[PDB]
């Protein structure tokens, strides 16, 4: 919704007020926590604990599925506050929100989120515990979102590479190569010919130093474990993510009550043009190149983070299916599942 | 609601077929200008266009002067004198003499039960009819102008008949006897009374919003308007005597010559006397004439909670029986500041 | 009945439900029960009485509430009745309901036939299909009263001789009933291969036992029927101010609340709950629209 | 105890995943048996007697419709969970035919897997019971699992949205701003979410079965405010788009 | 009846301290165009001059969704959940308003009191204020444009301040507890308050007498105008969603996902939907559009016993907040003839 609403007013030529883009960005890191939460906790933690199913983890993990449900309902109550539901938000509207809460309802935001950062520290401390599988250790091209700004964040112009190179937004498909494979119905991505990563250690690995506070803390001290090699320490990238964007929306959220009271839309009328928004997704990249001919869409193309991921996730699982070759299948499909759990899959935007 | 149609040529076959029923009262011509409701022997002299009767429809119910007991002093008695009422028909009443019943039947009826009344009121059959307003008439402020209940057959006005609208078991049972007289009412019909609530709702002299009458009349309680229109009155109480929502009574023992026998009298009384508000010393609650004058008004203006509506319903009998030409709408459009 | 602390709590919230026990389940027709019921409130229960012809509310825990007609006599004291057909959600609950279950009911609602200014006076009830009920429960009151009552007759039709409610306690009644000045007429309308009686009840009111002059009527049934029965009724001398009907509309509270069973027009506007459901043969006549 | 199966069709899992998100979920686990799903679960088997089955998204693969009918074949109550089973979803929008779209999106290549355009699962086999919504309200999943829990069943909508609307007192875009809100065709139980932000109703939920979808009045009442057919009959059809009523009904109110 | 003058520097005075009384409900501004009555925490929010609300009182007594009941499936049990009413204040409403208020009591205070209704009415205090006509009002036709009782404080708008009718004890506490705030009624004052009563009553659109509308209805239910109508409606229900008349539910029972607990719960219902007349095995006895937006109107326009009074009041909420610019008032004078 964020990703598309950026593509309509770049190619309406409009811009957001600082006070909308801040709840914008606040909208959006509420949407990563509920993801890697979500995602950390009911996907990659049940098979890393010996079970089968979050739901039968009740009794002995108790405080990691309580930690786990509190984090994933400040997400969800950030979205319902901000956007309509947790689902499918429909108070983000073209130039800002139909309805804006009231103060105090943001002042509980911050108040909980500050209660939360100690459970996102307990978050990364326990995924710290768990084991990077040296199987598949190899060389990856890690591409990542630059920030507009100097902070960490989510909207930037320009996309990083952990070759050195950049290139802006609008030119993606000068350097990034979508084409058809006869056993998908997802467009797999190639950058100079070599699949790429992109997600929450590339994020990691591009824009490190412009971490701040705990997250550089926590950076820092556990720099060893997030090498840009193995596919493994996405997990514990999340977790870092998490930490941080606890605090970067406490600060967003200080910036926006500074500007009190907030008008919630501004009236756009709609231009012809072409407009090309890359926002970091909780789980990679997201392209979105929109064009605007008298107020409808007349060329639309989306190119998702697990599109970019599913060729790195082909070749990450070949190397760990020779290293595991003519074992037992169970463990060999368990091994592959956990592999290919370790991107953050996405088949729904794969086929968008 | 039962919607029947009385042709111009069978009304008097059945109206002489209400004879059949019990007694029959009607309104007829007592003089050159006054009716009356009078019994019927010949059915040519009912006056199916008249506009107020000398006397309200109230004398059939609340009689205007009756017997309550006869008593012996001796071994102290009162014996009850209740006549068997025979069932009796009282065809005629406008839409404001029916409001008034219904009044009359909320004073009379309501926690002790007035056996005099109750014995009369049960055994009258009440068939209404359609009426054109004339200069004193303002029952549509009042909102008495068309009756919804109360009646059993009510008569309203066509050019070739009668629309007869039944809405008592008592009506359906005087329809179906006589449904040879009776016809199908056709869209004609309808179009002929809509044309008549439009004309009748043209005649009227008065169209006004009255909601606040009472609360200016209580404002209003120290008008130069009361002096003046009291030194005028007459203090003869036709007003009261020919309301119909006027509950008032007095009673009387008179003791026969024998000093042992004797009767209890009821008859209708007027807040217009002196010994209306009169109590024991020589106080009286309304001691001047201006105060039993405005009295009238505070009274008739007044809400009747279990109706809706006040206990004037516009007959305009007081206005044009009064014989000092005194106007009880003029002084309340005065009091509203309309004048 | 006006039951007092009983209809409406010592909470004084008319929607407060009692608890009572089914006791006996019996299959007259294929989609019909007959339920025996008594509440577990033993004084609650030797207290509860009602009229014939009116209706409780039964609520199945969870599911909802529906209006039930009582067909048991209220004379049969510590005991009622309800005869029940599956209709849909709330009656397909009910039908799975085994003896000794716990049900809540209120009431009892509406006004019954007024079977007290039926006094010294004959009996006419005619039931059609699901009508048969509270017209059993005053048939069962006039029989448990019947020096108050003279000649009566009960006729029961049905579409087919399968679906006739009741036919087991009518035929075996039938022997002595005879003797005690009392008809029972079953026929079926849509069956044209059953044993019995055939026709509508038009065609079997000239076979009545009931003085036409002196009888009060009792009509129970599907509104279509009531113009026939009324032409019938009307032609064989029965008079206009003796003859009773019911009528249904959809009902949630049955205290007159919910405002969804209005009948009438702007003229008589009235509520089945609060108004009937029985009513007289003037109220049908005067407003078009109560008859389907 | 009740063997419960949700299975995916080609879906957002949106539904799945407000079913999953649901703290109450945590009491149907010692009051259901969860035969199959595979969001939570991994020891979940596709063919298997389940009592209740949950189907998510809409018919878009022959493998889907193979799989519809394997769980009609295995299941006592099948529901359709969300617009996209319930009437095809958002991606039955466009009237144009698969190839079309097929050459737009992935050229001139194969993938050796059967697509189709996007149907509603009621074409396929027979659903019992429909979950509205996109994704459906919290609400509505527990009305549905509790009655479905005691042995009812849930009960079918036929109240528009502006009940709700009306209920919290939300100030009516139609009436201020004339806005193209579907609310008064579209299915209530969402608690007017939309209209309480300041946002017209889309008809996620779905338009009012049983023939009292009144499409002409509100396009008469949209026709009035400046807009072309076209334009009402794709708002309309927005997650309406395999109702037959829609043209015909706006077609009749401007010809 | 008391009258009081409170001048129009003391007005937000008093209105602070009537929220030591309790809560403060009065109506304040949700959008450009639309009203509601909400809670005041700042009083200068409180609009005096306003036309109508998007919710109607009833809100506060007759709620708009509330749980009744709470049950445990095993060992059936049925739980009322009624919480301590606290007493709060209703301020400004309309005298249309306060009719709908009584006669949605007649409806929920009858042999059988509604406990929720009850328990809400007794803590509330309504406190009137006077209006300004608007096209869309027709209360002088309905008879609810002036009140006589059910408020505590009515006040009337002067140019120099406000005039206070006092009804009842408790408003008879709320001005004697702020005492310094209030004056005394001169004649001036009473001849402005009869000046904005003139004003008030040239202000309305309409001046007529609906006498025979219920006859009328009654008689022309064939018409073509009732399929014109239905044929443009939406059968969204706003009419009866804000009708402050309307007394319509609809209940359902919500079993909890543990199968054992749950609750019983009561929203607003309109019979313009499909199934407010549905009677299972398929019979609707309002099967079509047109029957139900014909039964509205019968049932609007029906004779309240108790009170006297047509259960539509004429506030006009029907005809302002209809998408489908459908005039309720037009309407009925097409069926009177008045068009
Ligand atoms: C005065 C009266 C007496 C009745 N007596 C009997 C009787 O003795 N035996 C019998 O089998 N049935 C009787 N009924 C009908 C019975 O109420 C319905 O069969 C039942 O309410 C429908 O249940 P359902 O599961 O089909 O509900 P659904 O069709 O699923 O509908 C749900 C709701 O509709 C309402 N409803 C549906 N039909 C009716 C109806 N006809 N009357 C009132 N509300 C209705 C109820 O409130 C019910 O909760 C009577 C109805 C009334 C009004
Ligand atoms: N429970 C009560 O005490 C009570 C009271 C009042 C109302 N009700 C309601 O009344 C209904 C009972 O009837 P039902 O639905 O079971 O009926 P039904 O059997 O489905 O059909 C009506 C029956 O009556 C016959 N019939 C006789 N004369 C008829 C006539 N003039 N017009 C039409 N049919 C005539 C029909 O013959 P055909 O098949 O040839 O038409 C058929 O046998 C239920 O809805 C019930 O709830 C019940
Ligand atoms: N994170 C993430 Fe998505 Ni469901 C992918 N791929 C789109 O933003
Ligand atoms: S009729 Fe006229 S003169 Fe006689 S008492 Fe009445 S007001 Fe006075
Ligand atoms: S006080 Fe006077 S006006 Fe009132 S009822 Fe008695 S006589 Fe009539
Ligand atoms: S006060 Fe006058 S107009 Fe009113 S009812 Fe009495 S006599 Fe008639
Ligand atoms: S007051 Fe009205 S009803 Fe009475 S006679 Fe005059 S016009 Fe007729
Ligand atoms: S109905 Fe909506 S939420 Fe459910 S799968 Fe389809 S698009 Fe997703
Ligand atoms: S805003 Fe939309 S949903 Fe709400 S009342 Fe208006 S039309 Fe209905
Ligand atoms: S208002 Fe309309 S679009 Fe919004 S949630 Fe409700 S049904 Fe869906
Ligand atoms: S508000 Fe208007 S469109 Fe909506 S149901 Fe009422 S009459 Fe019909
Ligand atoms: S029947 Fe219709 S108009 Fe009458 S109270 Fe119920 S919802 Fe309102
Ligand atoms: S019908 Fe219309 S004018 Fe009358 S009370 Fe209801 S909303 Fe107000
Ligand atoms: S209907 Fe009458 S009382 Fe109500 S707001 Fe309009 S003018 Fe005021
Ligand atoms: S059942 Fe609710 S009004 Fe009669
Ligand atoms: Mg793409």
């Amino acid at each position: 919704k964020l990703t598309a609403l950026e593509a309509a007013e770049k190619a309406v030529g409009f811009v957001p007020r600082e006070e909308i883009q801040a709840l914008r960005e606040v909208l959006y890191i509420g949407d990563m926590i509920e993801s890697h939460a979500l995602h950390l906790y009911l996907l990659v933690l049940p098979d890393y604990r010996g079970y089968s199913s979050p739901l039968k983890m009740v009794n002995e993990y108790k405080r990691e599925i309580e930690i786990a449900l509190k984090l994933k309902n400040l997400g969800t109550w950030m979205m319902d506050i901000l956007g309509s539901r947790a689902i499918h938000q429909e108070n983000a509207v073209l130039g800002g929100f139909g309805k804006l809460p009231e103060k105090s309802v943001l002042e509980k935001m911050k108040a909980e989120l500050r209660e939360a950062l100690p459970l996102a520290e307990y978050t990364f401390e326990l995924f710290a515990k768990l084991e990077q599988y040296s199987e598949v250790e190899g060389p990856i091209t890690h591409l990542a979102v630059k920030p507009r700004g100097d902070a960490y964040g989510i909207y930037g112009d320009y996309i990083k590479a952990s070759d050195g190179e950049e290139f802006p937004s609008e030119k993606y498909r000068d350097y990034i190569k979508e084409f058809v494979v006869e056993h998908s119905f997802a467009k797999h991505s190639h950058y100079k010919g070599r699949p790429f990563m992109v997600g929450a250690i590339s994020r990691v690995i591009n824009n490190a130093d412009l971490l701040y506070g705990k997250a550089k803390e926590l950076y820092e001290a556990n720099k060893d474990l997030l090498k840009g090699t193995n596919p493994f320490a996405n997990n514990l990238a999340q977790a870092l993510e998490i930490v941080y964007f606890i605090e970067r929306a406490i600060d967003l959220l200080d910036e926006a009550l500074a500007k009190w009271p907030i008008k919630p839309r501004d009236e756009v009328e709609i231009k012809d043009g072409f407009g090309v928004s890359t926002t970091e997704a909780p789980r990679g990249i997201l392209v979105y190149a929109l064009k605007v001919e008298n107020g409808r869409v007349s060329y639309a193309d989306i190119i998702t983070p697990t599109a970019f991921n599913l060729a790195m996730m082909e070749e990450h699982v070949r190397m760990m299916a020779e290293k595991h070759y003519n074992d037992d299948p169970e463990r060999l499909k368990i091994l592959a599942e956990m592999v290919v759990r370790a991107y953050d899959p996405c088949i729904s935007c794969s086929v968008h | 609601m039962r919607y029947v149609k009385l042709p111009k040529e069978n009304t008097y076959e059945f109206l002489e077929r209400l004879k059949d029923w019990g007694k029959l009262y009607a309104p007829v011509k007592i003089s050159d200008k006054f009716y009356d409701f009078r019994e019927i022997d010949d059915v040519r002299k009912i006056e199916f266009h008249y506009n107020r009767t000398i006397m309200p429809p109230k004398k059939f119910f609340f009689k205007p002067r009756e017997k309550l007991f006869e008593f012996d002093i001796s071994k102290p008695e009162y014996r009850e004198v209740i006549e068997e009422v025979e069932p009796f028909i009282i065809f005629g009443v406008h839409a404001c003499d029916i409001y008034g019943l219904k009044i009359l039947d909320t004073v009379y009826l309501d926690e002790f039960p007035d056996k005099y009344y109750k014995v009369r009121r049960e055994k009258g059959i009440i068939i209404g009819i359609s009426c054109m307003p004339d200069e004193y008439c303002f029952c549509n402020l009042r909102e008495t102008d068309f009756a919804d209940d109360g009646f059993d057959l009510f008569f309203h006005e066509l050019p070739d008949g009668w629309l007869v609208r039944v809405g008592t078991p008592t009506g359906h049972r005087l329809v179906d006897k006589n449904i040879k007289l009776f016809e199908e009412v056709t869209d004609k019909d309808i179009c002929a009374f809509r044309d008549f609530e439009k004309r009748r709702q043209q005649a009227f002299k008065y169209h006004e919003d009255w909601g606040n009458l009472r609360y200016l009349l209580e404002l209003e309680m120290e008008h130069p308007m009361w002096d003046e229109e009291a030194d005028k009155c007459l203090a003869c109480g036709i007003c009261n005597t020919t309301c119909p929502t006027c509950r008032c009574y007095e009673v009387q023992d008179i003791v026969n010559l024998d000093g042992v026998t004797g009767y209890r009298e009821r008859r209708w009384d007027s807040c217009q006397f002196r010994s209306h508000g009169l109590v024991a010393g020589g106080h009286n609650f309304r001691p001047t004439k201006k105060d039993r004058f405005r009295n009238r008004y505070l009274c008739k203006n007044a809400y009747n909670e279990k109706l809706g509506l006040s206990y004037c319903v516009g007959c305009g009998r007081c206005t044009a029986f009064c014989p000092a030409n005194i106007s009880f709408v003029g002084n309340l459009r005065r009091i509203l500041g309309l004048e | 009945m006006m039951l007092p602390k009983e209809i409406m709590m010592p909470n004084d919230n008319p929607y407060a439900l009692h608890r009572v026990k089914v006791l006996k389940v019996y299959s007259l027709t294929e989609t019909e029960k007959l339920f025996l019921f008594r509440f577990e409130d033993p004084e609650l229960a030797e207290k509860w009485t009602f009229k014939p012809g009116q209706f409780v509310q039964l609520t199945i825990p969870g599911v909802g509430e529906v209006p039930i007609s009582i067909c048991s006599s209220p004379m049969r004291k510590g005991f009622f009745e309800l005869c029940i057909r599956k209709a849909g959600r709330v009656t397909t609950v009910v039908h799975r309901l085994k003896p000794g279950d716990t049900v809540l009911v209120r009431g009892p609602y509406g006004n019954g036939f007024p079977v007290d200014e039926w006094e010294g006076m004959d009996l006419l009830l005619i039931a059609a299909g699901l009508g048969t009920a509270p017209l059993r429960s005053v048939f069962l009151y006039a029989m448990d009263n019947r020096w108050k009552y003279g000649n009566i007759t009960f006729i029961n039709t049905a579409r087919y001789g399968k679906d006739l409610l009741f036919y087991k306690e009518l035929e075996a009644m039938k022997d002595l009933a005879e003797a005690e000045n009392v008809k029972i007429i079953q026929s079926v309308t849509r069956d044209p291969n059953w044993p019995g009686l055939k026709g509508r009840p038009q065609q079997f009111i000239v076979e009545a036992n009931t003085n036409p002059k002196n009888t009060a009527v009792a009509i129970c049934g599907p509104p279509r029927m009531y113009k026939s029965v009324f032409e019938a009724l009307i032609n064989y001398g029965y008079r206009p101010e003796n003859i009773f009907v019911t009528l249904e509309r959809r009902m949630k509270c049955g205290i007159g609340k919910c405002g969804h069973c209005n009948v009438g027009t702007s003229t008589s506007w009235k509520y089945i709950c609060k108004d009937g459901p029985v009513f007289t043969y003037f109220d049908i006549v005067s407003t078009p629209g109560l008859l389907d | 105890k009740v063997r419960i199966g949700f299975y995916a069709l080609t879906s957002c899992y949106g539904c799945q995943l407000q079913l999953a998100m649901m703290d109450e979920l945590l009491q149907l686990i010692p009051n259901a048996e969860i035969v199959c799903w595979f969001m939570i679960d991994r020891d979940s088997i596709e063919d298997e007697k389940v009592d209740i089955a949950f189907i998510e998204g809409s018919v878009s693969t022959e493998e889907e419709v193979e799989l519809v009918k394997k769980i009609r074949e295995n299941a006592k109550i099948v529901v359709a969970v969300g617009a996209c089973a319930v009437q095809g979803g958002v991606q039955s929008w466009s009237e144009k035919p698969l190839e079309e779209l097929w050459k737009k999106v992935y050229g001139d290549a194969k993938v050796k897997f059967q697509p189709k355009k996007a149907e509603p699962v009621s074409k396929y086999i027979k659903v019992d019971y429909n979950i509205y919504g996109c994704p459906p309200e919290k609400k509505d999943f527990l009305y549905a699992l509790g009655t479905f829990l005691i042995g009812s069943w849930p009960e079918d909508i036929d109240y528009p949205v502006c009940l709700e609307c009306r209920l919290n007192g939300h100030p009516c875009i139609l009436l201020e701003k004339g806005e193209p809100c579907l609310g008064p065709v579209t299915r209530a139980g969402c608690n007017a979410r939309c209209p309480g932000f300041g946002v017209a109703c889309i008809g996620c939920r779905g338009a009012i079965g049983y023939d009292v979808a009144w499409f002409d009045s509100l396009a008469k009442v949209f026709k009035e405010k400046g807009m072309t057919k076209e334009e009402i009959i794709e708002r309309m059809k927005m997650f309406n788009g395999h109702d037959e009523r829609v043209e015909k009904m706006v077609e009749k109110i401007f010809s």
